[PDB]
């Protein structure tokens, strides 16, 4: 993580040479041709290489929650509310009462934790 | 030939609206031969006919080692309309949908280098139910009316109820019926039978059509569909069951006898002592008289004049089954 | 084939309360019926719109008495001619108030009535009569009292009385609409009953 | 959840907003200066508008609320964000609000594997419906899924297809009866993100040029789609009901690349027999999956496919004439699926079938007449396949001494018989000669012209058997062996009854024989009106027991 | 713990030298502060957008 | 668990790979002859016995 720009390029490069190396490659199983495709690949690859590899011998170089919110730009929960708390006052019925609020993202979970 | 031009477009044709109603998964239709039809309808002229409509006709016939019902149409009626023939493939996609019922008449195929299509059906020899009975060489027995109209009954209430959109066959008439060898009946010929959209029995329609006195004249006031549109005509349906006699008739008068009216008639005056069958009078019906004037008290009861005063046709059905489940 | 037949067909044309022979073309085509023109459009032109006209007194039972004139003008006189196309479309109205009638086995698609001009026994049968063309008078004559002892059915005068046509019409309309085919008007009876 | 094993009904799935409470929540946020009370009623269409486009997101709609709120409320540029709607979005305002962050880092830990499976998502229109079976081709199409201990193809890629809904990167359509997945779906901020993930590396461009694999929507006949010579892969993407018409000159662009390991042409209509369109087909080379299914044109697939050696997925489904399938297919012993379901006029097979012996599935087999096509017997050879569909017609179609021709299937896991076009009493007493084998997962019968039971169905002859399902056909009764509760019981976990008109058996007396039941649906049988369904008549119920 | 601290006092907060990025710990600890109690907050700074 | 030869570690690790399993016999007889190439995969290195 925290990569700069100079990285993104690169990789986004590299990925395009990916594709066409294992592109030309699986044209092994005159030799004259393939000879001279992979020589053109070759030599594109390494003067990308030396040509990157200065600018980063140049230079050298979170997400959390709470039980605080505002309960009044809450819209409407009162029905998962209520089904949680007649969840929570049968906790004794068991031994270690295990719950999951189970979603994508940003959809409500933590929120109706805190509610 | 020009015949692969009737490949070429008509199943593509074709392909755009069962993909429209199934999403493309359906039931393993077999592509023919022109030379087989014209060799099974034996150049389709000859007495191998069934039964005949506007747009089609219902011919037997036999393909190697099983015979089978044919249905071929009219070139020029389809060929005269240029708006009208998506009521054909509504036809085939819909008699191949409605296939895995038991009470509809199951597909076996298509092919379809003639005009526009032809199709092809299991066997049958209890023939299509003429406008009273049978079209054997000859007559049922009251038992056997009965079930046919539990399954009639039945394959209707598929077509309201199975799905998301109610389709709705308003033109049941006995002559779509056929009847097996354990004269087991089969619905068949939806062509008219229109798709609403979900979620809507009311929605009015484009244009009144369909077979005088089966019309059902709410709708014919009205101009819009529901449901009891069916239902109406289905009871009259069920009179020739009862009567054994032509639903439009006369007797030397006219050319008017409206067999509803009749029936209703002689149940306000004439006390229910002329729907006792004339052609089954020689029948036991000892308790079996019984079930009889349910059955004309229920098939009066669906062909009310109003829709509230009609039942669902479910609840026809459930009703019809209560009646034979007394014995 | 079909070109003498269709002037027979069409040749006999002669009442005051219908269309003449205006017109005609060399139709290598379907009906090219050529009549000219009506002024003051249909019935449904003045019922049914809330754009031009108010209601009268009864000169629309002037226009039924001569629409029922050239139901006995058809009816009566010629043999066999039947109109089958009872619309308050197909009443045409002049300056003068006038109806004149134009724009003319089992068949799935039908046309003939929409609304309730269609007889039950046509329902019920198809038989194609005067008895449906009395019928659909009738209801025409209910159209007239409607617009849509105590026979309030006008939603825009409440003095129906002093011509006493309200009740004479709705009492014929009784008479008009019951169901079978043994209660039937007959036209002539229908015109001296409500002058 | 199952890590920690919650239980079934102690998690909980928060439900996305109702339109009502989203436009609350929007008044909410952006007009905050009064109350959350919209100040001026011109505004409230372009609102409403874009908070249909939010589809219920808490998140999205505050995002949206929170670049509306640093602005002056002028009708034009609510407007400009009602038309230009994810590319805000995914500026962010510079990047502040960052939903694309927030769903993106629920996106950047998963396997590269699944990465690759993920990205080929972004190649689908709105909120198209897309079938499970078509992905997880396409997935072994490029090899996105690898295998050695045996998982080969389809367990393997439905694995990865499990673990990108485990994700909540993909929501399920409907089950079966049978738990599982037909269909599929995915919400539209993972379907922009997706999309722009694939904005990168030239993956999909979808315009210009540059693109590793396009997908092709409805009506390219008057478009021209530009196909450039790279091109891994081509999939149509229809929208559950419309057909994509092709023109005949792009389906020869499509035998003019070099690269295309997937192939699939699903809802089209071509202006020719698709023999003559891909005749030169031996110049694709590297090509793995074909799925020419629901396509018109195609009376015989093409002769030249001989110059095809790798071709792991053959699907040709619901093509209603496929009559001669070629024996070049018995030549190279490398695929997974070969899949016909329902393909009518089709004479049965060529004849080694039971050569090649890595494949999978095999469905809508139809064996052969008496010197014709292909029997049963070679089919005791093939000892990796755990799906088969069979499909009967009449009695010489089986022989009696093939009847161990299905003993020794170790593998297997599901069978469909399809007696549909039955015609000879024979078949009944043929039928009942054949035994699964007694690990059997699921089964269906769904024509079956029999009166009773086959005969085998015990659970005495298949203890295993979970799922069950019984559609339409001509069945009376059960016989005795069909109960057998001595001591067996049957432990079938789901069963369906769909439309059995003459089917007698009773509701506790199933419960005495099926102790371990969740679900049972049946909803065409007027003869047992004994059941817990509040109809088993003319619609149909579930009973989940509890 | 700010909750806390803060609950039921007159609270004077002087947020100094705030600038345009990264803005969104505001609306982090804006439902931190609580309401009703007379609590002033003055933010100075560089710009007419924060 | 007789390929599991009395270590303590490897029962709890193919208990814990088959706890996330719906108990279809075809993948646990999978299981049966694929033993240590799963337990070398690891669920992607959580368990981790190698
Ligand atoms: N019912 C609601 N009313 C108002 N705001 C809501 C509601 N539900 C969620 N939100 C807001 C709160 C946050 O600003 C935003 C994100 O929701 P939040 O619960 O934090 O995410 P989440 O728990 O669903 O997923 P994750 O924690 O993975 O992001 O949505």
């Amino acid at each position: 993580k925290r990569t700069n720009e100079t990285l993104r390029t690169l990789v986004a490069d590299l990925r395009e040479l990916v594709y066409e190396a294992e592109d030309i490659l699986v044209d092994c199983q005159l030799q004259y041709k393939k000879s001279k495709r992979l020589q053109e690949i070759n030599e594109r690859i390494t003067k990308i290489k030396s040509q990157v590899e200065p600018y980063f011998e140049f230079i050298t170089p979170d997400r959390w929650s709470s039980p605080v919110y505002d309960h009044t730009q809450v819209v409407g929960l009162e029905g998962d509310k209520r089904k949680i708390k007649e969840w929570l006052f049968r906790s004794n019925d068991s031994q270690l009462l295990i719950m999951a609020f189970v979603g994508m993202g940003g959809l409500g979970k933590t929120t109706i934790a805190q509610e | 030939d020009k015949a692969k031009r009737w490949f070429l477009d008509n199943g593509s044709i074709f392909l755009r609206e069962l993909v429209a109603d199934c999403n493309g998964k359906s039931i393993p239709i077999r592509s023919f031969s022109p030379e087989q039809i014209l060799k099974a309808t034996n150049n389709f002229d000859s007495s191998c006919f069934v039964s005949q409509d506007v747009y089609y006709k219902w011919y037997r016939g036999e393909i190697e080692d099983r015979s089978y019902m044919i249905k071929r149409f009219s070139e020029d009626e389809i060929t005269g309309k240029r708006h009208r023939v998506k009521e054909v493939y509504n036809d085939i996609v819909l008699s191949a949908r409605m296939s895995n019922h038991s009470n509809f008449l199951q597909l076996l195929g298509c092919c379809l280098e003639f005009p526009f299509p032809v199709l092809v059906f299991e066997f049958a020899e209890h023939g299509a139910m003429n406008q009273r009975g049978g079209v054997i060489v000859n007559l049922l027995p009251w038992s056997v009316r009965l079930k046919i109209g539990k399954e009639i009954a039945n394959a209707v209430t598929y077509l309201h109820t199975a799905f998301p959109k109610i389709i709705i066959h308003r033109d049941v008439k006995p002559m779509h019926v056929f009847l097996d060898k354990n004269w087991t009946a089969k619905l068949s010929d939806l062509s008219f039978s229109i798709s609403l959209p979900e979620g809507k029995s009311r929605i009015e329609a484009e244009w009144v059509l369909g077979t005088f006195g089966y019309i059902d004249p709410l709708y014919h006031k009205t101009c819009f569909v529901t449901e009891y549109t069916d239902v109406y005509s289905f009871g009259i349906c069920l009179l020739v069951i009862i009567t054994g006699k032509p639903a439009i008739m006369t007797i030397s008068d006219g050319d008017l006898q409206g067999i509803l009216s009749l029936v209703r008639e002689l149940c306000e005056n004439g006390k229910l002592d002329e729907v006792i069958d004339p052609r089954l009078m020689k029948d036991i019906t000892s308790g079996q008289r019984l079930q009889v004037e349910a059955c004309v008290v229920l098939a009066l009861r669906c062909c009310k004049e109003r829709d509230e005063d009609r039942p669902k046709m479910i609840q026809v059905a459930k009703e019809l089954k209560q009646i034979e489940a007394s014995l | 084939k079909e070109w003498l037949t269709e002037v027979n067909y069409l040749g006999q044309l002669s009442h005051p309360n219908l269309v003449l022979l205006v017109g005609y073309c060399a139709e290598g085509e379907n009906r090219l019926l050529v009549y000219e023109f009506m002024p003051k459009g249909s019935l449904e032109n003045h019922l049914f719109r809330r754009g031009a006209q108010p209601l009268t007194w009864a000169i629309r039972m002037k226009v039924a008495v001569g629409a029922a004139k050239g139901l006995t003008f058809l009816h009566e006189a010629k043999s066999q001619v039947i109109y089958r196309d009872f619309k308050a479309a197909n009443i045409l109205l002049d300056a003068d108030f006038n109806a004149k009638l134009s724009d003319f086995t089992h068949v799935s698609t039908k046309v003939i009535g929409t609304h309730g001009y269609a007889a039950p026994e046509y329902v019920a049968t198809g038989r194609l009569t005067a008895k449906s063309d009395v019928y659909s008078f009738g209801v025409v004559l209910l159209e007239l009292i409607s617009g849509r002892l105590f026979r309030i059915m006008d939603t825009k005068l409440g003095g129906q009385y002093p011509q006493k046509g309200a009740f004479t019409a709705a009492n014929l309309a009784l008479q008009c609409l019951n169901p079978d085919a043994k209660l039937r008007p007959k036209m002539s009876e229908v015109l001296v009953t409500l002058e | 959840a199952k890590r920690v094993q919650a239980r079934d009904d102690k998690t909980h799935r928060p439900e996305l907003l109702s339109p009502d409470n989203s436009w609350l929540l929007f008044c909410n946020v952006a007009f905050a200066a009064n109350d959350g009370t919209c100040e001026r009623p011109e505004l409230e269409d372009v609102g409403k508008e874009i908070v249909t486009k939010c589809k219920g997101l808490p998140l999205t709609i505050k995002a949206v609320g929170g670049l509306l709120l640093c602005k002056d409320h002028v009708y034009h540029e609510w407007r400009r964000i009602a038309e230009h709607f994810q590319d805000e979005l995914r500026g962010n305002t510079s990047e502040t609000d960052n939903v694309m962050s927030s769903l993106q880092l629920s996106y950047d830990e998963l396997p590269s594997h699944l990465k690759s499976c993920i990205l080929t998502l972004s190649l689908y229109p709105e909120d198209c419906v897309i079938p499970k079976q078509q992905l997880v081709h396409g997935w072994i199409g490029e090899g996105f899924v690898m295998w050695r201990n045996g998982r080969s193809a389809t367990e393997s890629g439905e694995d990865c297809f499990s673990g990108l809904t485990n994700r909540c990167l993909i929501e399920v359509v409907d089950k079966t009866y049978s738990g599982t997945i037909i269909t599929c779906k995915i919400h539209d901020m993972v379907r922009d993100l997706v999309i722009d993930i694939a904005k990168k590396d030239s993956f999909s461009n979808p315009e210009g040029l540059n693109c590793r694999h396009l997908g092709i929507s409805g009506n390219f006949d008057e478009k021209q789609i530009k196909v450039n010579h790279k091109l891994r892969g081509v999939v149509s993407t229809t929208k559950t009901g419309e057909v994509n018409k092709l023109n005949s000159d792009l389906a020869k662009k499509f035998t003019d690349c070099k690269y295309l390991r997937v192939l699939d042409i699903s809802k089209s209509i071509f202006d020719a027999p698709l023999s003559e369109i891909l005749d030169e087909i031996a110049s694709l080379q590297h090509l793995a999956c074909l799925s020419l299914s629901n396509t018109h044109p195609l009376i015989q697939f093409p002769r030249s496919m001989e110059d095809l050696h790798n071709l792991q997925i053959l699907d040709a489904s619901y093509c209603q004439n496929l009559k001669q399938l070629q024996p070049c297919i018995v030549l190279f012993k490398k695929l997974l699926v070969l899949d016909m379901t329902n393909c009518g006029s089709l004479e049965c097979f060529p004849k080694g079938i039971g050569s090649l012996v890595k494949l999978e599935v095999l469905l809508g087999f139809k064996p052969a007449r008496s010197n014709n096509g292909c029997k049963l017997s070679e089919v005791k050879n093939l000892t990796n396949l755990r799906k088969l569909g069979l499909s009967l017609t009449r009695g010489d179609q089986i022989e009696e001494e093939e009847l161990d021709s299905l003993i020794n299937l170790s593998k297997l896991m599901s069978i469909s018989i399809n007696c549909y076009d039955s015609y000879g009493d024979d078949l009944i007493t043929k039928i009942d000669a054949l035994t699964p084998p007694h690990q059997l997962h699921e089964l269906s019968l769904q024509f079956y012209p029999g009166k009773s039971s086959p005969s085998w169905l015990s659970p005495h002859k298949l203890p295993m058997l979970r799922y069950m399902s019984i559609c339409s056909g001509n069945l009376v009764k059960m016989q005795e062996p069909f109960w057998g509760n001595e001591n067996t019981h049957w432990r079938i976990e789901g069963l369906m009854l769909s439309s059995l008109s003459d089917l007698d058996m009773d509701w506790e007396v199933l419960q005495q024989s099926m102790p371990y039941l969740r679900t049972v649906t049946a909803n065409w049988c007027p003869e047992l009106e004994s059941f817990a369904i509040e109809d088993v008549g003319f619609r149909g119920g579930v009973w989940m027991k509890t | 713990k700010i909750q806390q601290y803060l609950l039921g006092k007159r609270y004077l907060i002087v947020m100094d030298d705030v600038w345009d990025k990264n803005l969104s710990w505001w609306d982090k600890i804006y439902q931190g502060l609580p309401r009703g109690q007379g609590g002033s907050v003055i933010v100075t700074t560089r710009s007419e957008s924060v």
